């Protein structure tokens, strides 16, 4: 059950003389069929710790145990292995490849992983039907709305059954009544047992998840573990 | 995989790349066509080289300038293997005739056994005879083409006098040939042909300048050669020099290696379009960077390594470059065949640039041209964060 | 005029874009101005040398003429000097070594200090050359070092012009000589008029020059000698215009496969532009929305693409100077005596050309730019 | 008085968006229009800012005649006229943010040393202090709408045509932009604005709601 693990974790971006800290003494663990939700004001670094858990950053001092495993520190060619297999992506605005369908938008992944041809549209398929998806498959971003890209970043997210789902306010670039439908969709697929852990800066969006996290100036200030 | 992507992004804007390629088709095909000609050039000057080799020229060489009599050669020539011999006057001419004129045709003086040893075939009139040598006659045969213009016709050209350097000369015969025909490109207007004899006494020069042995069995020459010259100087008498055989190649490659540095001139001066083509192929590639730095950072985040953006900016360019320098490399091979298809009113000669050593040279700078101009934008979408891309 | 702060703007938006696509543009118009310019020397040394043509009068009449008529003819007011020559264009051997294709003077005792032929080895024509009837000859520089290695090495030896034995007796040089080169002829070598004709059977005068140093004179006073030298035995320059002709030919063939390399820096650009329009779909909406018309969405993508080809252009031409000087010395050992360099009609040819090439190519991508949809751009 | 009077606009497409629109707005109001996705809520707007022109009807803005105007003539129309603001913001990413609302003033034939003066009286309006030279780069969300609110204001503009404001914001610093708009409109400028959230109606003094290309609803009657 256990997946996200970290301990003792600083992040420091040095920039000529400045040696900037944001991230100091992160400790956190994090089981799985979780749904955390991280708060907190501009600068304590929400950003950076989410990053650091996706396997997108890496820390100044400390360690983090993906099931386990120590992951910081591995090279970028085995690292991106790891990030494939084990991370989905979701993005406030969905970062959707405006040249690919939704279909191959959502397969993108699978090719990463190195899925054949044949799997490849109907795991997308599949995986497009879990997030229930109307508007065909076989549309650009360009004639999809809202609530629908960001669908179909979330089966993209989804493709290779990673461990977390790391989110970033995904109902940042969408309205009140078609953002409820996403949250949802995300209280569903936790429901399902799929991990989450999403950054917002609404008490109406985190409200969804089953655990609340706050950090001030890069340090967790107030957990629901105890 | 990363081939695929590669194409996939070049169909994603079609006339962009489509563009970029004709900057490429445009500089491969005129690189290509000079290149093809000053080969095709060069080769028919490498035939005449190889036709060269079945002859033996004899020299005298003052270190190991006595009169040469003619009935040496002869005796020389009895030599087994030695199948023909000949020696010749040379001198330049004016040639005019009534309002006509060449003003540099090169004049061969033969001996009765030149033209038949030769082998040139008469179209109009006479050959030499036996006659002109005992009367000293100034009777001159005219090559196929300098009879044509200068008479409209070989037939025509018969038993005119064309004054040649202000001495009047009777046309006998018309003659051609297969070297007749191309000596074009070696700057002669034309090649008549008279006796040694005439050009040793209408103009001062004595009578046998260049000596020569056909050996149509050419493993012999490296062996015979050095013995005809020997039996020369067994027959001329140890005159204090002796005779040398004479290097054929260091007066072609003299001309081979002149037409091969002013291909390359032009040549160069063609190639600046493929290299402002490359630095075209460059810069597009390099906006392809900015366009899609969010999708290298997502591509990140889903797993593609650094490695990989790497080798996919690489093939991406390398499939415009090469697609061009193959588009190019057709659309010159094509202008190439209908530049000879209508060179033949001046050459009878194969060109058509067909040459591989141009055609795989012409693909090998292609894929150069992308390998070089294409890793500078490459290597920038490698190295992009995720972090910040995102 | 806030469409040039527009294109300026844009231009400096992507340094190194709008420099790599003016990089297409140098390296195009270099070339060309380059090509362009040195068969524009070629041109403008031979139409120097047509102004040398015309102080040298020479008139033409056949009956055998006289020295005596042409120095008496000489002390008209005008004219400076007289001489009178005798042609061949004979081949000159000397062992092995073979010229083809000299042209061989005959000058009379005045031809030497009449054309001024400086002698850089030995000696020049003296008179006991033309009173004992020697058999003496003058070579000119690169005659003498293609015939001898050397100059001093050709002097006091035996050359066969056209057979005949001529001892080399001195060497000379002028520019007009060093010239002669891009002209055809083989060699300059100067000989006594006296011994060609008594070598070759030709005639002891043929040519007659009146040497007049007043330009503003040809007209009237030469035609006045031709109808003096009329009263005893009862016109214009040669195909001096014909190497012009020849030249500008042969620097068009090569200065358009340069020009190649221009019209793809003109697709460059035409590429990039293109990529400029897409790539700011939103702002030409944004800008539409201010109050920008079609017109003027037009004439600002336009005027983009000419200041960055016009621009590249007038780099190129700079680049092509320096480039087109050095050149000036390399051809100080092929041609020599050669001013080599870039005229202002070659110059502002290139902008206009550069200019036109921006036009050209930048009208299709200004086009597309201003029939863009504001409402599907925002 | 009244600025802006649509009567019997018809917009088609075979599609039909706009269907008998009647509406008249008086300078000093604060619209705020909602309604059904497709009910024409943008082809409204962009018929009111004069980016497309109707099938049939009239529009006059205050008092002009403007619908079937010529494309030359009706961008300077919008000029003097419209202050577009956007959900997006739509900065020119080179511009700083003097510069970038200084652009409107170009498009009018304004002395380049007037706009300068011009453009630092609306970022001192909008409350935006130290950052004249700015790129959006460097500036936050608030801040960018912040710019481009100044941008619109420039022109001395009859209507400011808003599209969701504060959608790119969060809902802290759109409560601020929006305070802000309040305050315009306290001021004097008219504010046509759309909107999926009742929580961004709320500040607007009217309530209009289009289906199917007519209005339904009007809280003005
Ligand atoms: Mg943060
Ligand atoms: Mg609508």
């Amino acid at each position: 059950k256990q997946l996200i693990s970290l301990k003792n974790i600083f992040r420091s971006y040095r920039n000529g003389d400045q040696e900037l800290q944001v991230l100091k003494n992160i400790n956190l663990e994090v089981n799985e069929g979780e749904f955390v939700a991280i708060m907190g004001p501009s600068g304590s670094g929400k950003s950076t710790l989410m990053n650091t858990i996706g396997m997108l950053d890496t820390p100044t001092s400390g360690e983090y145990y993906l099931e386990g495993q120590e992951v910081a520190g591995l090279g970028e060619k085995q690292l991106a292995k790891v990030r494939n297999q084990q991370i989905g992506f979701v993005f406030q605005q969905f970062f959707l490849l405006s040249k690919l369908n939704a279909l191959q938008n959502v397969e993108l992944p699978l090719i990463y992983a190195g899925v054949s041809s044949s799997k490849r549209r109907k795991l997308a398929e599949e995986y497009l039907d879990k997030v229930e998806l109307t508007e065909r498959s076989h549309h650009l971003p360009s004639e999809l709305s809202g609530g629908q890209k960001q669908r179909v970043a979330i089966a993209r997210a989804l493709v290779n059954n990673p461990s977390i789902i790391l989110a970033d306010e995904p109902t940042g670039a969408l309205d009140t009544k078609t953002g409820n439908q996403i949250m949802q969709l995300l209280v569903d697929l936790n429901k399902e047992g799929k991990t989450i852990i999403m950054v917002t800066h609404e008490p109406e969006i985190a409200a969804y998840a089953k655990r609340q996290i706050v950090i001030r100036d890069g340090v967790i200030s107030s957990d629901s573990a105890q | 995989q990363n081939l695929k992507f590669a194409f996939s992004s070049i169909m994603a804007h079609k006339m962009r790349s489509l563009l970029t390629m004709i900057g490429i088709i445009i500089g491969v095909s005129s690189v290509v066509v000079i290149m093809a000609l000053g080969d095709s050039l060069s080769r028919q000057v490498n035939k005449d080289m190889t036709k060269s080799q079945k002859n033996i020229s004899v020299f005298f060489s003052p270190k190991k300038p006595p009169k040469p009599q003619e009935s040496w050669v002869q005796e020389a020539a009895k030599l087994k293997g030695v199948d023909s011999y000949y020696v010749t006057n040379s001198t330049n001419a004016i040639l005019t005739y009534q309002d006509k004129k060449v003003e540099n045709a090169n004049l061969t003086g033969g001996n009765r056994t030149y033209m038949d040893a030769v082998k040139n075939e008469i179209i109009a009139g006479r050959s030499l005879r036996e006659q002109d040598f005992k009367e000293f006659a100034s009777v001159i045969l005219l090559d196929e083409e300098l009879s044509i213009s200068l008479f409209e016709s070989p037939q025509e050209a018969i038993n005119k006098v064309v004054e040649v350097n202000g001495f009047s000369y009777r046309v006998i015969g018309v003659y051609t040939s297969p070297e007749a025909k191309r000596s074009k490109i070696y700057g002669f207007g034309g090649l008549p042909i008279t006796t040694n004899i005439s050009l040793a006494a209408n103009f001062n020069i004595d009578e046998i300048a260049s000596i020569v042995f056909r050996v149509n069995d050419t493993s012999l020459t490296p062996t015979l050669g050095p013995e005809l010259a020997r039996k020369m100087t067994e027959l001329a008498g140890l005159q204090q020099g002796e005779y040398q055989v004479a290097d054929e190649s260091v007066v072609f490659a003299e001309i081979q290696q002149s037409f091969s540095f002013m291909t390359t001139i032009i040549s160069s001066i063609a190639g600046i379009s493929l290299f402002v083509g490359g630095t075209g192929v460059m810069n597009i590639m390099l906006v392809s960077v900015t366009e899609r730095t969010r999708e290298i950072g997502l591509r990140k985040a889903l797993g593609a390594t650094r490695a990989n953006i790497l080798i996919q900016f690489l093939i991406e360019s390398m499939i415009l470059t090469l697609l061009g320098g193959l588009i190019g490399l057709t659309i010159a091979s094509g202008l190439t065949a209908l530049a000879g298809l209508l060179l033949q009113g001046l050459i009878e000669g194969i060109e058509v640039g067909v040459s591989i050593p141009v055609a795989l040279f012409s693909l090998a700078v292609s894929a150069s041209v992308g390998m070089i101009f294409g890793v500078l934008p490459a290597n920038k979408a490698s190295k992009l964060d995720p972090i910040e891309a995102l």
